[PDB]
RNA sequence: CCAGGAUGCCUAGUGGCAGCCCCACAAUAUCCAGGAAGCCCUCUCUGCGGCUUUUCAGAUUAGGUAGUCGAAAAACCUUUACCUGCUAC
RNA sequence: GGGCACCACCAGGAGUGGAGCCUGCGGCUUAAUUUGACUCAACACGGGGAAACUCACCAGGUCCAGACACAAUAAGGAUUGACAGAUUGAGAGCUCUUUCUUGAUUUUGUGGGUGGUGGUGCAUGGCCGUUCUUAGUUGGUGGAGUGAUUUGUCUGCUUAAUUGCGAUAACGAACGAGACCUUAACCUACUAAAUAGGGUUGCUGGCACUUGCCGGUUGACUCUUCUUAGAGGGACUAUCGGUUUCAAGCCGAUGGAAGUUUGAGGCAAUAACAGGUCUGUGAUGCCCUUAGACGUUCUGGGCCGCACGCGCGCUACACUGACGGAGCCAGCGAGUACAACCUUGGCCGAGAGGUCUGGGUAAUCUUGUGAAACUCCGUCGUGCUGGGGAUAGAGCAUUGUAAUUAUUGCUCUUCAACGAGGAAUUCCUAGUAAGCGCAAGUCAUCAGCUUGCGUUGAUUACGUCCCUGCCCUUUGUACACACCGC
């Protein structure tokens, strides 16, 4: 402890992402999407999105328990100061990770492949997604690589209506014949984005204007 | 790539000449234990000296004697 | 690579603070247009790149064909050209 | 035919190409001088400034890190260890001399993995570069075609832009551009501060000596202009003039901090390339290899060698200079407690650098980083000169285990080439170009490199298609792996 305050801003991303990057690694099964990590005094809140949450707590306090054994060893702290919160996805096709591992999963469990982004496609739609895309790249049957793209809707490419709007997913699948490189793009709609613009930036709505009569004698109303 | 030189001497670990119930020890009457060569200053009896033309040394601290016995 | 010998107007100049004190501009020809190193070349003092080869291979690459490169003995002073590679809910 | 661009040219500047030297890349050389990449889009690139490590190469040695499955020894030892000198580069038990330890780990096989800066980027992922930061791309109706398709997406004029205005079997749309974002500029208008700066005043130093001038002190009190950085505004080509079917716009004056898309970037479409990377990667297919390894690990080298080519670069050919003094002003940054960071201030040392001491985990201390180029007065005056500083010899320092194949610094000495560089060709349009230094990056030590930063600050356009490239249109096509074609 006691460092430079960026140097230990700095570090502590690092631990962030290194946490992010395990759970990515280890609760596949599990359908894990993004970790939350609020630094208060004593305690440490580490909440987790994931979608099997019943899965990630275990039965009642046990992986979740050995994860957070795991997180002290790495990182020298003391039982108490690390609390582990298994929580839910609020609507899991406007998330990218997620739809990413779910198509990774379909993918290694053995569907069409094509059909499977479609599906992908459709349930990011019903799910309330401006437009999304998928891009499934490398030796979909045939030796030479081909990438095929499967969208719908709109998609900002440029700007930054991008880093408001876009959540993006990359995510490898390792197969018997190869890799195959997954990346998918959904473009949450305006309106259900709360953090940021609840609008794009170039769109002008006029409202509509408000009719009155004219003239009807000079008159007066008092009181 | 490159080929490989071949000189030709190769070098194994040795098997180590194994031996048990070694000729170390005697009994003469039965009752009672006749050591021989010695046992270590150092470290506690049941270990026992290795003997040379003046030297000495022991296997538990992988070999530290040097005085004569 | 070379240099001026003299028939000559040269001309004791005109400009810019001429003043001697520097700058720049003004003196046809030249007769020779001539000399030194190099000079088409052929044998020597007898050179290192040919001659075949047999061994292989580096490879040349997406695959392949034909040539080429590298280490071992005998007279003579290019790694490129060209063929053949893929489809609906 | 018509566009566009200082990666095109004009009008100019600075140049490079010559010189020396750095550094890349060839070629040769070499045990080995590891490899990737060659028009732009290879060549100061791999964040690649290699002393070992890195490291992949070579000469040599060491080690298992041979997971797991199944049997041969299964303690009358499986295999583990092992001071002493010869051994060994060698206080490598590397072993052969040895005769002590070690206890079922192993180990001897057979299935089976594992690692590999091994291979193949023309087997892939991701990322990046490039077509292209150019202006391009798409689909829904509707029309033209049997059809592939086409129109929309266009004569013209505009614009940096398929930017718009217009003309119109097209109408309204999306992507790309724009908007957006970040930053660079303005705020005597707000909110703020002894970690930012001032004002009065206390004590206090010096002056002239009247009241006045410069100071130094976190002594008090108060302020927010500069400071920062929060919230907002502010520019919209604004007002006026012309010009243009009196449109899009453009051109000039006025005001305004700002009138080049206000400047600069960040992102940046469709379709791709057999462009690069399997030497960032526990990203990876397959092949190879796989216990004297192409695994690892030590040790010594090597990437740095030199008849010689090109490529970024630096230093100069001086008088707009050189050398001395003196004056003396920036902005980006960065910086340690488990390490050894920046390191003021004091003493030693011609220097480099040593030492003691601090201050700083940082608007607080380094640091006003009093950086250079600059400015002033003097010394040499246009001579390969005091220009120029190379190669050289020696010593003094420092970093590290190790400095010879000078790491770097400093001290003296040596004084080479080069009097502005041919054919060629690069970069550039304003706080730019060029100069000048700083700065972090890599970093134990090394800057000629790099990403930034500020300082000094011009010349000439503000156009055009002459070249070069690219874009479209119309044309022609025996091409479609598409002119490296057939
Ligand atoms: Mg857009
Ligand atoms: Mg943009
Ligand atoms: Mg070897
Ligand atoms: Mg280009
Ligand atoms: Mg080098
Ligand atoms: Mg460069
Ligand atoms: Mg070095
Ligand atoms: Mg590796
Ligand atoms: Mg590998
Ligand atoms: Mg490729
Ligand atoms: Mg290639
Ligand atoms: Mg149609
Ligand atoms: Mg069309
Ligand atoms: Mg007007
Ligand atoms: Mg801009
Ligand atoms: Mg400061
Ligand atoms: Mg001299
Ligand atoms: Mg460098
Ligand atoms: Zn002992």
């Amino acid at each position: 402890a006691i460092i430079s305050k960026k140097r230990k801003l700095v570090a502590d991303g690092v631990f962030y992402a290194e946490l992010n990057e395990f759970f990515t690694r280890e609760l596949a099964e599990e359908g894990y999407s993004g970790v939350e990590v609020r630094v208060t005094p004593t305690k440490t809140e580490i909440i987790i999105r994931a979608t099997k949450v019943q899965d990630v707590v275990g039965e009642n306090g046990r992986r979740i328990n050995e994860l957070t054994l795991l997180i002290e060893k790495r990182f020298k702290y003391k039982r108490g100061t690390i609390a582990l919160y298994a929580e839910r996805v609020h609507d899991r096709g406007l998330s990218a990770v997620a739809q990413a591992e779910s198509m990774k999963f379909k993918l290694l469990n053995g569907l069409a492949i094509r059909r499977a982004a479609y599906g992908v496609v459709r349930y990011v739609m019903e799910s309330g997604a401006k437009g999304c895309e998928v891009v499934i790249s490398g030796k979909l049957r045939a030796a030479r690589a081909k990438s095929m793209k499967f969208a719908d809707g709109f998609l900002i490419h440029s700007g930054q209506p991008v880093n408001d709007f876009i959540e993006t997913a990359t995510r490898h699948v390792l197969l018997r014949q190869g890799v195959l490189g997954i990346k998918v793009k959904i473009m949450k709609d305006p309106s259900r984005n709360t953090s940021g613009p609840k609008a794009l930036p170039d769109a002008v709505t006029i409202i509509e204007p408000k009719e009155e009569e004219p003239v009807l004698e000079p008159s007066v109303k008092d009181y | 790539k490159k080929v490989y030189t071949t000189p030709k001497k190769i070098r194994h670990k040795h098997k180590k000449v194994k031996l048990a119930v070694l000729n170390y020890y005697k009994v003469d009457d039965e009752g009672k234990v006749a050591k021989l060569r010695k046992e270590c200053p150092n470290c506690g009896p049941g270990i026992f000296l290795a003997n040379h033309g003046d030297r000495f040394y022991c296997g538990k601290c992988h070999s530290t004697f040097a005085t004569q016995k």
